[PDB]
């Protein structure tokens, strides 16, 4: 249908981010200035958040055959925009250490934020595909932004080849689904079936190939092997964005797809996702046991945490509180990953050139950077599901949802994987406070420090008193 | 299944077949008869051609249905064309398309 | 209209089979262009006229030109792989071919048993695709432009000479 | 074996082959006309005999398939792009609903002749020169299609006969003057005509891609070049100058007169307008002609939607 | 008259061959070639599905697919150029620095 002005005021985050991309590009074409383009990008993302407020002043409706805007889309749009703003704030000093052009970074961050918003509002297979690609391609650029480095270039090549393979798998899956079901909308996948014939082999095959593509995109086993190499090789703000915004947006569109589709309540797909979640939790927690590099450790951490989220997704159409479980867990995991990768980025900033190493060396961090050590030990405790932290609130949400749906294998998997997580997270958290033998002064570095400090304080306070977050997430309900 | 459409199909087939056969047979007559005895700016311009050709195909799809899309389609294609022109101006100004620096 | 579809599909299959088992990059790209022409013939046999038109205009006329362009620029003349040719020794290719054959037979088992009235072959003209493109698919067009802009920026940032 | 569907399909086959032979003979005649202005048919026949009976030599260090395939592309691309042009009512080869889209496929395939010739000519200078030439042809094929899309917007469809019928009252040269000049520039650039004849003349590390082509493959390049400008002129006629529509003369006579006029105009701007630099060609294309096509398409859309009651 | 299953089987065969060439070929250019075969096979499957149902959505899906294919081709060839520039070698197994 046509686009009414009400649909246009519901379009405000997308339009504001697109206008920000155009304005930043024209400012680059005027004169290559790092500070002005960084300011323009962060102004556009903050204006997109205020536009989210103005969207909430309006209603929830289907703006296109493609997009549906509701509180679900608002929550995921807000998470994606917060991740993008944090990525810009962390990337400014790291780009201050850079030699080449340093505004295409902000252009790509804006375009990937736009793709995240599009995945938040996606109600169509075309919209899902386009949002996935609009996340992926600026990440192809940003992962290999320091292409002179060996690690960054090989991370870029690995991510490019594997994501092109995943997008081809996903696209063939939706081709098979559209061959089975005559409509490409989310609500009509399996509509023309009855008398228990929901297990159409072509529909199941198509959804399996989309499961392959999304399980690449969500770092789910057995499409998980790319995660630590790309996380380690990428620049640290790019690792922040790739851990937070891409995972949040892709998992939101996965939840919306499985909620709206009549084939979401299929026992074959449910058992396959149960196997994938069990393997994801166990494999990520087991593989993060013996990691000395913090970025690979956080990659396997991301695999395990997405396994917990996928466990919460398996109980989507049996329980009722799965939506708010995933929302609470994703807010907590976003703030945890923001704090951890922000500490990593702040001690890897400014950039030291393509020849110098980018090792973190977290041991004895308290004796020269006490505030960042306190922040990172808070985030390490939060990722472990330790009480007095928000990650525990998300963990408790996942456990309650799994218990409610009688998923006892997944509940035991969460228990075991949390024990392994306890081991390696506390190893890092206590290695922060030991004694190290051996191995700034600008307001943007202080801004990044304030960002990770605020994230840690939010994690602590919302771990002690998680009611406001639950209240906010609970009213962010999609269309019934 | 009219006689005009099948006549045009056979005429087009005969045109293609006779043309390619004429080129191939004249090369065969040439061969059989007669006795015997880098810079990366090129990648940049080819890449720009690829991207701008895909945006061109979008305008190809738009142009054949300008009447049926109305002024709303004009606004959408104007936004498309403005984004395309902003990218082109960016490429021109930051020296991607300047062949002699 | 069916004989054309079957012969073009056979040509496409044989051409990509020659593509994945060839060593000269220019020959591989030439057989790939041949398969793209065959798949455009498949599109025209099905009535998707605009799809075949963009297949030859863009896929076999812009992207493969870029692939040929890069092949001539890097000048591959037997850089330690044309002298090795691992994909012909069976220990490299039997396993992946077995896996691909298993996936093919699973997908083919999924394809069969699905109801089929046949493809009519009625021509879906380019004006209908244009109407749908700028009608119920507005944001798809605008953010496809945004995606191509992103690809432009990243490919310039990586591939520039300096 | 007498029936009038068979008679009709044989008449249309005869029309198609007559069109093809007239096109190839007019291309050869233009080759002689350019050679002379800068028995005549007997001299062309003697030339063809010389190219037939000279030995066709392939370099030992060159790929035979690519070297043999490049002149076939240079001929057959625009020689098949002619097939959409209606020269008379009832005398069109194919009434495709894609039309100028089919012409665009043939131009996109036509760039492969230059690329293949440059790669198969085993020489660094020939490779560099042909790579510059292919870069230029891509830089002008980037807006050839949109320069036609203005006329597609005005006519409302891709079909050739529909465009000609929409050219009944006013020829689209008058409203689409900018589309006409951009299509003329891009067509004169695609077929490697003057001004943009040899881009390798600006640098001595580059050589022509026509070198190492000797005898009958060189003849294929030459005749395909002139056939390409035959069909470029015919498409310019059928897209901007009424096609076969005129007040007094028979329609084929009008089409032939317009096509011959553009033929001599292409000969003239070979003979007159001098050589610009290579970076000047690139800058002019990428910074003038593509935005001109975009703005012309926007203005055409605004005018069309304004004049829609 | 053409069955939908035959078009889908052809698309599946092309996708399978593209993935085979993606896996078995060490050269990065041939991985990109296999990726192009896979994405074009998926686009062909979408066109076949649209042509069976008589809807214009299949060709729109094709257009989005080839836009992605063009942009990812640009990325793949730019990264191939950077690899050939900094390593003078298209070896995809050799530059494997980060490992578990
Ligand atoms: C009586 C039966 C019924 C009741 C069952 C109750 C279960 C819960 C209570 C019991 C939990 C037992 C946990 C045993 C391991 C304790 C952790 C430990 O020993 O950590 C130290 C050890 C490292 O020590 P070291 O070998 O010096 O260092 C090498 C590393 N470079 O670390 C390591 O070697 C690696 C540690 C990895 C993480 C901890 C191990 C988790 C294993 C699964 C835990 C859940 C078990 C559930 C029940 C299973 C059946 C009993
Ligand atoms: C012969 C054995 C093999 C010999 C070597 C290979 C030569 C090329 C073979 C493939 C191309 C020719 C196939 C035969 C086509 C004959 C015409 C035909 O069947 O037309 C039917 C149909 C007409 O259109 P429609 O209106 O849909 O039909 C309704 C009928 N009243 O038509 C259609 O709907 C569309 C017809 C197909 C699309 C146009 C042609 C595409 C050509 C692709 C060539 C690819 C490269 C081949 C290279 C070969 C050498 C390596
Ligand atoms: C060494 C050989 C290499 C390969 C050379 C080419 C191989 C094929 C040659 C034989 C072709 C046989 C005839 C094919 C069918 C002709 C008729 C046809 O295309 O009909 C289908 C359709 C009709 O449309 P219409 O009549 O307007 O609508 C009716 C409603 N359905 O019309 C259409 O759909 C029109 C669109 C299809 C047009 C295809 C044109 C040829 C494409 C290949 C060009 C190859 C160039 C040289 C090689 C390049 C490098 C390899
Ligand atoms: C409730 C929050 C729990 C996690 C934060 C913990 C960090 C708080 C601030 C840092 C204090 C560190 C003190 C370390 C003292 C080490 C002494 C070693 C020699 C005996
Ligand atoms: C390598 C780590 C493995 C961890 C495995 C954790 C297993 C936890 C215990 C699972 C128990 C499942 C019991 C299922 C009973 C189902 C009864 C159904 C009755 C209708
Ligand atoms: C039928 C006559 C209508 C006249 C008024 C037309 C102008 C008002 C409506 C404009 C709607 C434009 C929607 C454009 C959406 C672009 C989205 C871009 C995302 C980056
Ligand atoms: C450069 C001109 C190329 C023209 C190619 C096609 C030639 C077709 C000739 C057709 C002749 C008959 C046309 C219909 C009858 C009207 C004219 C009658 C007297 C010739």
């Amino acid at each position: 249908m046509t686009i009414t002005p009400q649909n246009l005021i519901a379009l405000l985050p997308l339009l504001i981010v697109g206008l920000t991309v155009v304005v930043v590009m024209l400012s680059i074409a005027w004169r290559r200035n790092h500070f002005l383009n960084a300011t323009l990008s962060v102004i556009g993302l903050n204006a997109a958040l205020v536009s989210l407020w103005f969207v909430g002043q309006a209603g929830a409706m289907d703006v296109t055959p493609l997009m549906r805007v509701d509180g679900f889309a608002m929550l995921y749009t807000g998470l994606v925009l917060l991740a993008s703003l944090a990525t810009c704030t962390f990337a400014y000093p790291w780009l201050e250490g850079y030699n080449d052009n340093k505004d295409e970074f902000y252009l790509l961050v804006l375009i990937a934020a736009l793709g995240g918003i599009l995945l938040a509002n996606a109600n169509h297979l075309a919209s899902l595909f386009l949002g996935i690609e609009l996340i992926s391609l600026p990440l192809f650029g940003l992962v290999g932004y320091a292409f002179r480095q060996k690690r960054s270039l090989e991370a870029s090549i690995k991510y490019t080849i594997l994501s092109a393979a995943a997008s081809s798998f996903l696209l063939f899956g939706m081709a098979l689904v559209y061959a089975q079901s005559g409509d490409l909308s989310f609500v009509a996948l399996g509509k023309n079936l009855g008398d228990g014939m929901l297990n159409e082999p072509l529909l199941l095959a198509g959804f399996g190939l989309m499961i392959v593509g999304l399980g690449f995109k969500l770092s789910l086993v057995p499409f998980h092997l790319w995660t630590p190499d790309v996380y380690q090789g990428a620049p640290a703000p790019v690792s922040t964005f790739l851990a937070t915004a891409s995972k949040i947006a892709i998992f939101g569109v996965v939840m919306r797809l499985f909620l709206y589709a009549p084939v979401g309540d299929s026992e074959a797909i449910r058992v396959v996702l149960a196997i994938i979640a069990f393997a994801s939790i166990i494999f990520g927690n087991l593989m993060a046991l013996s990691q000395t590099n913090i970025k690979r450790l956080l990659g396997y951490s991301s695999i395990s945490h997405l396994g917990y989220l996928l466990v919460a997704l398996i109980a989507l159409q049996t329980g009722e509180m799965s939506m708010e479980a995933v929302g609470v867990y994703l807010a907590g995991y976003l703030f945890s990953s923001l704090g951890a990768f922000g500490v990593v980025s702040l001690m890897s900033s400014p950039y030291r050139g393509p020849d110098a190493d980018s090792l973190f060396s977290y041991r004895g961090l308290f004796w020269h950077r006490p505030i960042l050590a306190a922040v990172m030990t808070v985030m390490m405790l939060s990722l472990a599901g330790i009480p007095m932290t928000l990650g525990f609130i998300g963990k408790f949400y996942v456990l309650a949802v799994g218990v409610q749906a009688h998923l006892w294998w997944l509940v035991g998997a969460v228990v075991v994987g949390s024990a392994i997580g306890l081991y390696y997270y506390l190893r890092v958290a206590v290695s922060l406070y030991l004694h190290a033998p051996e191995q700034p002064s600008n307001w943007q570095y202080s801004a990044g420090g304030i960002v990770v400090l605020i994230s840690a304080l939010l994690v602590l306070v919302l771990g002690v008193w998680p009611q406001p977050l639950i209240s906010i997430v609970r009213l962010a309900m999609p269309l019934m | 299944t009219s006689t005009e459409v099948i006549a045009h199909h056979w005429a087009f087939a005969i045109f293609l077949i006779v043309a390619i056969g004429l080129c191939c047979l004249m090369l065969v007559g040439g061969w059989f008869l007669g006795g015997r005895a880098l810079s990366a700016k090129f990648y940049l311009v080819a890449m720009f051609f690829v991207i701008f050709d895909v945006e061109a195909l979008y305008l190809f799809a738009w142009s054949t249905s300008i009447r049926e899309s109305g002024w709303v389609g004009f606004v959408e294609a104007a936004i498309f064309i403005f984004v395309l022109l902003a990218g082109l101006v960016y490429l021109v100004r930051i020296g991607a398309l300047d062949w002699t620096p | 209209m069916e004989f054309a579809f079957y012969i073009c599909g056979l040509i496409a299959i044989l051409a990509t089979l020659r593509v994945i088992t060839h060593t000269n990059p220019v020959h591989a790209l030439l057989y790939l262009i041949i398969s793209l022409l065959a798949i455009s013939g498949v599109f025209f046999s099905l009535g998707a006229y605009f799809a075949g038109a963009l297949e030859i205009i863009v896929y076999a006329g812009a992207i493969m030109v870029l692939f040929v362009f890069v092949v001539m620029m890097l000048n591959l003349g037997g850089s330690e792989i044309e002298q090795e040719r691992q994909w012909l020794k069976p220990q490299v290719w039997i396993g992946p071919a077995i896996l691909s054959a298993i996936m093919l037979v699973v997908i083919v088992y999924a394809i069969l048993g699905v109801n089929d009235q046949g493809i009519d072959g009625t021509p879906i003209s380019a004006k209908a695709v244009g109407i749908t493109l700028f009608g119920p698919y507005v944001l798809a067009v605008e953010l496809a432009s945004m995606l191509l802009l992103a690809g432009l920026v990243v490919a310039f940032h990586v591939g520039r000479e300096e | 074996w007498i029936s009038p569907e068979l008679i009709e399909i044989l008449l249309t086959i005869l029309k198609a082959v007559v069109i093809l032979l007239v096109v190839v003979t007019c291309g050869a005649f233009m080759s002689f006309g350019e050679r002379r202005l800068l028995g005549g048919s007997l001299q062309l026949v003697a030339d063809m005999i010389k190219m037939f009976f000279k030995e066709d030599w392939i370099p030992k260090f060159s790929d035979r398939v690519i070297f043999t395939l490049a002149p076939m592309i240079a001929f057959t691309s625009l020689l098949l792009a002619f097939a959409i042009v209606p020269v008379s009512p009832g005398w069109v080869v194919a009434d495709l609903n894609i039309g100028i889209l089919f012409f665009l496929m043939m131009a996109g395939l036509a760039v492969y002749a230059v690329l293949f010739a440059g790669w198969s000519s085993n020489n660094k200078y020939s490779l560099l020169g042909a790579m510059r030439a292919s870069a230029q042809t891509l830089s002008y094929e980037v807006f050839l299609g949109l320069s036609l899309m203005g006329v597609v917007a005005q006519a409302g469809s891709f079909n050739m006969t529909d465009i000609v019928n929409s050219q009944a009252h006013v020829w689209n040269v008058i409203p689409q003057f900018f589309g006409f000049i951009t299509f003329a520039i891009a067509g004169v650039a695609v077929c490697h005509r003057h001004p943009f004849d040899q881009p390798e003349a600006e640098q001595e590390l580059a050589d022509g891609y026509h070198i190492e082509y000797s005898g009958m493959k060189f003849g294929l390049f030459f005749v395909g070049e002139y056939i390409g400008i035959v069909t470029i002129s015919a498409l310019m006629v059928t897209l901007f100058f009424g096609g076969w529509q005129g007040p007094l003369l028979p329609p084929f006579i009008w089409f032939a007169l317009k096509t011959a006029f553009f033929m001599m105009m292409f000969i003239l701007i070979r003979a007159s307008l001098p050589r610009p630099r290579y970076d000047q060609v690139m800058s002019f294309g990428w910074k003038i002609c593509l935005p001109l096509t975009l703005i012309n398409l926007l203005v055409t859309a605004a005018v069309i939607l304004w004049q829609a009651q | 008259m053409i069955p939908l299953q035959h078009g889908l089987i052809l698309a599946a065969i092309l996708f399978v061959l593209g993935l085979t060439g993606l896996v078995i070929r060490r050269n990065l250019l041939f991985m990109l070639i296999g990726l192009e075969i896979m994405i074009n096979a998926s686009a062909l499957a979408f066109v076949v599905a649209g042509s069976y149902w008589g809807q214009t959505d299949g060709q729109v899906m094709y257009i989005l697919a080839i836009s992605l294919a063009a942009a990812e081709a640009s990325i793949g060839l730019a990264l191939l150029l950077q690899l050939h520039r900094r390593r003078q070698n298209l070896n995809i197994d050799s530059v494997s620095e980060m490992r578990g």
